[PDB]
C-alpha cells in the first residue's frame, strides 16, 4: 500500500515539562483548575481526529501551558510547594492522605499570592463543553463509500402461480 | 378418471364392512360394476386423447390396459376364494384390500399425465404385491421370491426415477402432453447412453428382459392365484407401457442404442420357448411362456414402428387374458393334486371334458390361432420386424414352431395319456372354476370380432 506519513523530528521538539510525577501529582488539581481550556481543547482533538499527527499544535499548547503553570508557582510558592511534594515524593503509592498540612500550606499560600481555588471532590471529573475553531473531522475513521444494500421486499403479495408447481401438485 | 379411483376407493368399506361371509360377494358385486363402468374410457379420437384433467388423462393405450385391469379384479376375487376358505376373517379382508389396492395403483398408473405420478403409483405397486406374495404364498421360497421381484425392480427403477427428475430440471415439465410438444432430439454422447439405460432399464426389468427375467419364474410359482394373474396380466404390462410412454424422449439414440436389448429379446424368446420345452413344473412353464411373449413386445417396442406399437399393444392384451386363464388352469389342477408337477396329473380329458375343453381353447389362444388377438399382435410384430431386418422372421418362425411344441405339449402332458391311476380326488369341475375360465375366454375371444379398440393410440 502507501507510504505511513510521519511529522519530522523537528516538528516534534517543544520544551518539555522535566519535572517528576509527584511534583505533577502535587499540583496536579491546580493543574486541572488553571490549565483547564488548553487541556481540553487537546483532549478534543485527539478523541475527534483519531490520528495523534493532527493534535501535535495542542500538545505543544499543552507543554507551553503546563510550564506556565509551573512558572507561577515557582515565581511566588516554590518552597511550600517544594515541602509538599517532597512529603507526595516520600510515599510509595504516593498518598494525598499522609501530607495534608503541607497540603494546607500550599494551598494557603497559592490562594493567598495567586487566588486560585483547589477543587472539590467531583469537579475534576465533570465533562465540559469546549469552543473551538477547529472543523469537525467528517471522517475520522478514513473510511470509504459502503455497499449499496440489497433492494427491500415491496409489492402486494398476490396468490402462488398455480400451485406449489411441485411435479404434479395442482395445489 | 376420479370416477374410478373413488369406487376404487369405496371397496375398502365395502369388504370392511361387510358381513363375515358376505365379503368376496359384495366385492365381486362391485368390482363387476366397475368394470361394467370402465367402457366409459372409449370415449377416444384419431387425432386427441381422452384428457380428463391436469392429474389424469388416457389415450387409446392405457385404456385396453384399463379395461383388462379393472376386468382382472372380479376374476381375482373367484380364483382366490377357495383357498382362503379356512383363512381367518381379518386376514381374508386383508388380502381382498391388498387386491383393491393394487388395482387403484394401477388405474392410476395408466392414467398419469405427469410421468413423476407415473413413477410413484408404478413403484407403488410393488408394495401390496409384495405383500400378496409373501403373506399368501404357500412354499418355502416365497421369501426369496419376495426379494428378486423387488431388488430387481429397484435397481431399474432408482436409476429411473433420477432420470426422470433430470428431465424435469431440464425441459421443465414431466406431462406426457407437453412433452409431446417439448421433445428435443437426443443426440449421441455418454451422458445421453446412461440417460437412455436410465429411462429404459426399469421397464426392461418389468417386461421383463432376457437375462434380468429371473425373479419371474420364481414370482409366478410362489405367488398365490391372484398374484400370479396380477403379474402375468398387468404388472408385466408397466414396462411396456412406460417404454411407449418414455421412448418419444429417446429418440435418435434409440435407433443405436437398442441394438443390444432387440438381440437379447430375440435370442431370449428362443431361449425362454426352449426352456419351456422342459419345465417339469407347470406354472413355471407358464412363466418362461410370459418371458417369451414379452420378449416380442420389447422387440415391437424398440423398433418404434406403427404397426410394431398395434402389434405390441394387442400382444399384451391378448397374453394378459391368455396367462391369466393359463395360471387360473394350474390352479384348477393344484386345488386337487397339491402338487404344481406337470407330469403327475395326465390324462384329465377321461376326468374333466369341460375343463380339457378350457385347456384346449388357451392353449390354441397361446399358440397364436387365427383370428384371435394373440395372432393379431404375433402376426403385425412378425410384420414390423420382417420390415425391420429381413432376416429376424428366422427368429420369428422358429420361435413360432417352439411356441407350439410346449403350447400343445402342456395339454398332452396334463390333459392326455392314460391318467394316473394313484390319484383319486379328482373332483368335477367347479361351477366357479368354469366360470373364470369362460370370463378370461369369452372376452379373449369376442376381441376377434372388434379387434380395433385394443390396438393403442395410433390405429
Ligand atoms: C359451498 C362451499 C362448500 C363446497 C363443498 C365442496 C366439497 C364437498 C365435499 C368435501 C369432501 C372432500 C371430497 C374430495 C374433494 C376432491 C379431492 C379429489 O378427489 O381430488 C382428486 C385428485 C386430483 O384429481 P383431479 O382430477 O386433478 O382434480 C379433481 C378435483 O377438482 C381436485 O381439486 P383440486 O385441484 O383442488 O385438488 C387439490 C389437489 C389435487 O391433486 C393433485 O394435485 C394430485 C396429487 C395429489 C396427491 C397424490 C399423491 C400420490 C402418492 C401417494 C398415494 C397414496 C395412495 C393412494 C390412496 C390409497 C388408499 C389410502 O389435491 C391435494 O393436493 C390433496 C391430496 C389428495 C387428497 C384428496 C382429498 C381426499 C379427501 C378424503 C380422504 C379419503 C382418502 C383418500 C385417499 C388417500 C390419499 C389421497 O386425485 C388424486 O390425487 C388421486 C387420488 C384420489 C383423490 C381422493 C379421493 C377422495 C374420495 C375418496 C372416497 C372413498 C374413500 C374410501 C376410504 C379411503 C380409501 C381407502
Ligand atoms: C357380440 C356377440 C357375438 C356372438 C358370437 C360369438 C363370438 C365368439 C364368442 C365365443 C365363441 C366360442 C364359445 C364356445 C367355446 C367355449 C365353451 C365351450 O367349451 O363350449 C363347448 C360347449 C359344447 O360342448 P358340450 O358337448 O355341450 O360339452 C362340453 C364338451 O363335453 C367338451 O367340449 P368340446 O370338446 O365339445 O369342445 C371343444 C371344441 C374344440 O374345437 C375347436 O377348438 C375348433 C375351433 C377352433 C379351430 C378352428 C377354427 C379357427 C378359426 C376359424 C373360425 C372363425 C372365423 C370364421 C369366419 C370366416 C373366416 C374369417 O370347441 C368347440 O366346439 C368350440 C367352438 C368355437 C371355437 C371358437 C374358436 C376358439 C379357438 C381359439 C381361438 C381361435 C381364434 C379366435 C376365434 C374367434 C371366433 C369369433 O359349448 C357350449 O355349451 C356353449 C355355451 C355357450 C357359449 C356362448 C359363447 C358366446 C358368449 C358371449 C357372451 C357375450 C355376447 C353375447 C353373445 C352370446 C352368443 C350365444
Ligand atoms: C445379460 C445380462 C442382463 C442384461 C444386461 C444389460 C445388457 C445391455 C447392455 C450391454 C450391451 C453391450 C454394450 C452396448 C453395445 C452397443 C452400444 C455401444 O455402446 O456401442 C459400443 C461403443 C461403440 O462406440 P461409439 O459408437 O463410438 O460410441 C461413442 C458414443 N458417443 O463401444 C465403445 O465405445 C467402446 C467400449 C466402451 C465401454 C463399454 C462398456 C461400458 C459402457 C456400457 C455399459
Amino acid at each position: 500500500p502507501g507510504i505511513v506519513e510521519l511529522p519530522s523530528l523537528e516538528d516534534l521538539k517543544v520544551q518539555e515539562v522535566k519535572v517528576s510525577s509527584s511534583v505533577l501529582k502535587a499540583a496536579a488539581h491546580h493543574y486541572g483548575a488553571q490549565c483547564d481550556k488548553p487541556n481540553k481543547e487537546f483532549m478534543l482533538c485527539r478523541w475527534e481526529e483519531k490520528d495523534p499527527r493532527r493534535c501535535l499544535e495542542e500538545g505543544k499548547l499543552v507543554n507551553q501551558c503546563a510550564l506556565e503553570f509551573f512558572r507561577q508557582i515557582k515565581r511566588h510558592c516554590a518552597e511550600p510547594f517544594t515541602e509538599y511534594w517532597t512529603c507526595i515524593d516520600y510515599s510509595g503509592l504516593q498518598l494525598f492522605r499522609r501530607c495534608r498540612k503541607e497540603q494546607a500550606q500550599f494551598d494557603k499560600c497559592v490562594l493567598d499570592k495567586l487566588g486560585w481555588v483547589r477543587p472539590d471532590l467531583g469537579e475534576l471529573s465533570k465533562v465540559t463543553k469546549v469552543k473551538t475553531d477547529r472543523p469537525l473531522p467528517e471522517n475520522p475513521y478514513h473510511s470509504r463509500a459502503r455497499p449499496e444494500p440489497n433492494p427491500e421486499v415491496e409489492g402486494d403479495l398476490k396468490p402462488a402461480r398455480h400451485g406449489s408447481r411441485l411435479f404434479f401438485w395442482t395445489m | 378418471m376420479l370416477k374410478y379411483i373413488i369406487p376404487t376407493m369405496m371397496l375398502m368399506p365395502l369388504t370392511w364392512l361387510s358381513k363375515n361371509s358376505m365379503i368376496w360377494i359384495n366385492t365381486t358385486l362391485h368390482s363387476l360394476l366397475i368394470s361394467l363402468t370402465s367402457l366409459l374410457l372409449l370415449n377416444q379420437f384419431g387425432d386427441n386423447s381422452l384428457n380428463f384433467s391436469l392429474t389424469f388423462f388416457s389415450d387409446s393405450l392405457s385404456t385396453p390396459l384399463l379395461i383388462l385391469t379393472m376386468w382382472l379384479l372380479p376374476l381375482m376375487l373367484m380364483a382366490s376364494q377357495h383357498h382362503l376358505s379356512k383363512e381367518n376373517l381379518a386376514r381374508k379382508k386383508l388380502f381382498i384390500s391388498m387386491l383393491i389396492l393394487l388395482q387403484l395403483f394401477l388405474i392410476m398408473t395408466f392414467t398419469a399425465t405427469e410421468l413423476i405420478f407415473f413413477y410413484i403409483m408404478f413403484e407403488a405397486t410393488l408394495v401390496p404385491t409384495l405383500i400378496i406374495i409373501t403373506r399368501w404364498g404357500n412354499q418355502t421360497e416365497r421369501l426369496n421370491a419376495g426379494l428378486y421381484f423387488l431388488f430387481y425392480t429397484l435397481a431399474g427403477s432408482l436409476p429411473l426415477l433420477v432420470a426422470l427428475i433430470y428431465i424435469q430440471n431440464t425441459m421443465g415439465s414431466l406431462n406426457f402432453l407437453i412433452l409431446q410438444y417439448w421433445v428435443q432430439p437426443m443426440p449421441n454422447s455418454w451422458s445421453n447412453t446412461f440417460m437412455w439405460l436410465a429411462c429404459m432399464m426399469a421397464f426392461m426389468v418389468k417386461m421383463p428382459l432376457y437375462g434380468l427375467h429371473l425373479w419371474l419364474p420364481k414370482a409366478h410359482v410362489e405367488a398365490p392365484i391372484a398374484g400370479s394373474m396380477v403379474l402375468a396380466a398387468i404388472l408385466l404390462k408397466l414396462g411396456g407401457y412406460g417404454m411407449m410412454r418414455i421412448t418419444l424422449l429417446l429418440n435418435p439414440i434409440t435407433d443405436f442404442m437398442a441394438y443390444p436389448f432387440i438381440m437379447l429379446s430375440l435370442w431370449g424368446m428362443i431361449m425362454t420357448s426352449s426352456i419351456c420345452l422342459r419345465q417339469t413344473d407347470l406354472k413355471s412353464l407358464i412363466a418362461y411362456s410370459s418371458v417369451s411373449h414379452m420378449a416380442l413386445v420389447i422387440v415391437a417396442i424398440l423398433i418404434q414402428t406403427p404397426w410394431s406399437y398395434m402389434g405390441a399393444t394387442a400382444l399384451m392384451i391378448a397374453h394378459g387374458l391368455t396367462s391369466s386363464m393359463l395360471f387360473c388352469l394350474a390352479n384348477s389342477n393344484y386345488e386337487r393334486v397339491h402338487s404344481r408337477t406337470m407330469i403327475l396329473a395326465r390324462g384329465l380329458q377321461t376326468l374333466l371334458p369341460l375343463m380339457a375343453a378350457w385347456w384346449l381353447l388357451a392353449s390354441l389362444t397361446n399358440l397364436a390361432l387365427p383370428p384371435s388377438i394373440n395372432l393379431i399382435g404375433e402376426l403385425f410384430v412378425v410384420m414390423s420386424t420382417f420390415s425391420w431386418s429381413n432376416i429376424t422372421i428366422i427368429l420369428m418362425g422358429l420361435n413360432m414352431v417352439i411356441t407350439a411344441l410346449y403350447s400343445l405339449y402342456m395339454l398332452i402332458t396334463t390333459q392326455r395319456g392314460k391318467h394316473t391311476h394313484h390319484i383319486n380326488n379328482i373332483l368335477p369341475s367347479f361351477t366357479r372354476e368354469n366360470a373364470l375360465m369362460s370370463l378370461h375366454m369369452l372376452p379373449l375371444l369376442l376381441l376377434s370380432l372388434n379387434p380395433k379398440i385394443i390396438l393403442g393410440p395410433l390405429y
